[PDB]
């Protein structure tokens, strides 16, 4: 019943814009957060909004809230790599509280080739490149 | 079952110590200009205080001085946010369906207290206003009258005593009147 | 200081040691909403009333108690362990209707000036000891951050009885005694 | 800040298992997420205080405990394979808002300890090929035959540890899929200029971490015994 988060997997152009919806029960929460898990790590928190306001855009991060819709989301400008981490969305009932207390969490979210050898310091595996750019595999 | 919210009190970076959280809503007209304040309190002196008209945390004492900055930085938000999320949320909806809805019927006695003292005996009110006037007979008498203060029994009631000095001849019309606004029909007491 | 029409006291914690006490209350023009109590974990409503219609959550009594302590702490360091200065309660006692012979009243002791949020006030007839029928506040705050606090006696008027209202307090020397006769 | 040791075990179904916490922000209320890849960040158990526990989203075959401000620690009182994933601590209070996580705990059970191995560790030599074409110089790390399936991999040069033009295996590799097992492999990539892979003083090392079985382990078989190791290997330019 309490949040659904989606897009569940997503692909994006490094340079191009990145957006995550979000909606709730819940009824009305006024906290409203967001938190980026690096590759292998924890959970660090980026964004929050209250319902207080619909529009908070702070360091290069955007987040806007429809309370009357139960609806929220999360924008990116001209992307990297760098942002490129499982996102996480949750809410809850600002405080007091609670049983909904807090969180919550939704379920997540040169072109230049070349094949060269390597050898042991005899055991080779050789690559595939620059399609920096590059991976192995072998049987 | 619409629930109660509490403002939030913020953390910190043969002798007895004591700290108060004074966490305050000031409406007035309606919600339609509210004033949030927060205090926070050294045994009895205030240190370090929020107050909406300013905007930000605030030191008042000496003792505060290093709390301001760190406040300013870990709350402010959130508190900034306090007053349209828990002073309104808390007053349109559960103040409205409560205490602002209360009338208690106010409770009118009179009796010789002890030329003699007269007792009208005003009980059981609220809200608060009230107006108790001394009538003998017809008009209202000025001189010989000593109210108390309106006393606050704190179960939400009110008392109040006015007292009439005076000296019974014949049988006379005496007249404890009496308008609170759970009355439509003002009370009016008799007396010998 | 401070024009307005009502005043909600949301959110009122106190904390104070040595012994562990706490106190979490709401009010609205000056009179107790409800406090929690702290080791059963339950909003207490003043007139339960009030205990139908909304629910407080009694947690969010336990987390503003919770940054008090912490709170005093750094506090009670920082201002070189100066320790608060035991003040002396007043007390006035009232009855709350006229008094009347045979039907039930109650009597009122009202303890003002009150610091620390520690007192005892207890009841006398003809000064044998008295506990059937009491019921006694909150700390309720003041502007001198203070408290007041009154306890409530179920009698019903006689002859001749003689009602004591009896404070202790470490800000007194000797027990107060007020004294109250219909 | 947070920790919480472990930071991996490697189970015996059948067996009890403690993972503590212990904040020291001041912290009010902490609380135990499970991080599944599928199932998202489900929460366990948790608390708001020293003495009481609150049972989460996910609480079966997981009695949890806290003795008290600092420490919190979740119980599985009997292993089976399904309790298998990462395991997340974070704590928060006077008072908010901003949950701080700890840094991961990754947890791993087992039905028999039979399929259980180290990685070796083989690092290779970029081609000449690669050298004269692109003015610059790539190495290549693979470690293969380890069960199970988490590992850490680094670089050295001078004895420094270096993150410059690192890739690796974000996940590794089944070697047989459609077994049950079935060993897993993995890889990594460094590079820098050609100056450096030509000049000998320059010292390169490769450097699998693995955490297998730690001291107090009732080891059966009469090959050498898998355990909690560093595997290596190296070059010169």
């Amino acid at each position: 019943e309490q949040v659904e988060q989606l897009p569940s997997i997503l692909r994006v152009q490094e340079g191009s814009s990145a957006s995550i919806n979000c909606s709730y029960e819940d009824s009305a929460s006024n906290y409203f957060p967001w938190y980026k898990q690096e590759p292998g790590e924890n959970p660090k928190l980026i964004i929050d909004i209250r319902s207080n306001m619909e529009r908070k855009q702070t360091q290069g991060l955007i987040v806007l809230l429809d309370k009357k819709a139960k609806r929220f989301s999360l924008h990116i400008t001209d992307t990297q790599p760098g942002d490129s981490a499982m996102y996480f969305c949750a809410a809850s009932r600002r405080g007091s509280g609670g049983s909904n207390y807090k969180l919550t969490f939704g379920k997540g979210t040169n072109p230049d080739p070349a094949v060269y050898q390597l050898r042991d310091s005899d055991k080779s595996v050789c690559l595939f490149t620059d399609f920096s750019n590059s991976a192995v595999a072998w049987s | 079952l619409v629930e109660r919210l509490y403002l939030v009190c913020g953390g910190e970076g043969e002798r007895h110590f004591v700290h108060q959280f004074k966490g305050e809503c000031y409406f007035t007209n309606g919600t339609q200009r509210i004033r949030l304040v927060t205090r926070y309190i050294y045994n009895r002196e205030e240190y370090l205080r929020f107050d909406s008209d300013v905007g930000e945390y605030r030191a008042v004492t000496e003792l505060g001085r290093h709390s301001a900055e760190y406040y300013n930085k870990q709350y402010l938000e959130r508190t900034r946010a306090e007053l349209d999320t828990a002073c309104r949320h808390n007053y349109e909806e559960t103040e409205v369906p409560t205490s602002l809805r209360r009338l208690e019927q106010p409770n009118v006695a009179i009796s010789l207290s002890r030329h003699n003292t007269l007792v009208c005996s005003v009980t059981d009110f609220y809200p608060a206003k009230i107006k108790v006037r001394w009538f003998r007979n017809g008009q209202e008498e000025t001189v010989g009258v000593s109210s108390t203060q309106l006393i606050r029994n704190g179960d939400w009631t009110f008392q109040v005593l006015v007292m009439l000095e005076m000296t019974p001849h014949q049988g006379e019309v005496y007249t404890c009147h009496v308008e609170h606004p759970s009355l439509k029909s003002p009370i009016t007491v008799e007396w010998r | 200081d401070i024009e307005a029409d009502h005043v909600g006291f949301y959110g009122t914690t106190v904390y104070q040691s040595p012994g562990d006490i706490g106190q979490y209350t709401h009010e609205f023009d000056g009179d107790e909403l409800f406090y929690v109590d702290l080791d059963k974990k339950k909003t207490v409503w003043r007139l339960p009333e009030f205990g139908q219609l909304i629910l407080f959550e009694p947690q969010g009594g336990l987390q503003n108690i919770a940054a008090e302590k912490h709170n005093l702490g750094i506090l009670t360091k920082r201002s070189n362990f100066t320790p608060a200065t035991n003040e002396a309660p007043q007390a006035t006692v009232f009855p709350k209707s006229p008094v009347l012979l045979g039907q039930p009243n109650t009597l009122i002791c009202f303890v003002d000036n009150i610091f620390p949020p520690v007192i005892n006030i207890t009841w006398l007839r003809n000064s044998k000891s008295v506990t059937d029928g009491v019921y006694e506040t909150s700390f309720l705050v003041n502007r001198d951050h203070s408290f007041h606090k009154l306890s409530y006696l179920t009698f019903i008027p006689s002859d001749d009885d003689i009602y004591d209202c009896k404070v202790e307090h470490w800000g007194l020397e000797e027990p107060v005694l007020k004294h109250w006769e219909p | 800040a947070v920790t919480q040791s472990p930071r991996n075990k490697v189970a015996v179904t059948g067996g009890k298992v403690t993972l503590s916490c212990d904040q020291t922000n001041n912290h009010n209320n902490m609380y135990w997420y499970r991080q599944d890849t599928g199932h998202g960040l489900r929460l366990i158990h948790y608390s708001y205080g020293a003495g009481s526990t609150e049972k989460g989203d996910i609480p079966d075959g997981y009695k949890a405990s806290r003795p008290s401000q600092k420490e919190f620690s979740l119980i599985l009182e009997l292993a089976t394979p399904s309790q298998t994933s990462v395991y997340f601590c974070a704590s928060g209070g006077l008072g908010g808002d901003e949950q701080y996580f700890g840094p991961g705990t990754r947890l791993t059970v087992l039905e028999d300890l039979k399929n259980v191995f180290p990685p070796e560790v083989a690092v290779f030599e970029p081609s000449e090929a690669e050298i004269s074409h692109t003015q610059k110089a790539t190495l290549v790390c693979l470690a293969t035959g380890f069960y199970p399936d988490h590992v850490e991999l680094s670089w050295w040069v001078n004895g420094k540890e270096v993150h410059s033009g690192v890739c690796t295996d974000p996940q590794p590799l089944k070697e047989q899929p459609a077994l049950n097992d079935s060993r897993y492999a993995l890889s990594s990539r460094l590079r820098v200029s050609a100056t450096f892979w030509q000049n000998p003083r320059n010292h390169f090392r490769c450097q699998v971490q693995f955490y297998g079985l730690s001291e107090n382990d009732e080891w059966t078989q009469d090959r050498a015994k898998p355990v909690t190791q560093i595997v290596s290997a190296e070059a010169w330019g």
